[PDB]
């Protein structure tokens, strides 16, 4: 499932990740993180 | 509770405070308006 996160790792932009995780509209739940955190490691994306 | 101050100046290693806020409130659970959320983010966190 595409999601927005993983799109952005995905790319190697980070203000993305800045406006998504720090904007208020969304809480952020931990299935989206627990799972992207894998495709970061892998990809060297320190 | 002068023991548990005396516990948390003494044993523990704060410092003894000079100002005491305290948030009261209840929102019930939904998200807040965004003016609130730079209060919280500017007033009660830098003065802080």
């Amino acid at each position: 499932y595409l999601d927005e996160l993983r799109l952005a790792v995905a790319w190697n932009r980070v203000d993305i990740a800045q406006s998504e995780l720090f904007r208020g509209d969304i809480q952020w739940r931990s299935f989206h993180l627990e799972a992207s955190l894998m495709d970061a490691l892998l990809n060297d994306r320190p | 509770p002068a023991a548990v101050y005396s516990l948390v100046t003494r044993t523990w290693g704060f410092r003894a405070p000079n100002l005491v806020v305290s948030v009261l409130g209840g929102s019930g659970g939904p998200v807040l308006q965004t003016w609130l959320q730079d209060l919280l983010r500017r007033g009660l966190v830098r003065a802080a």
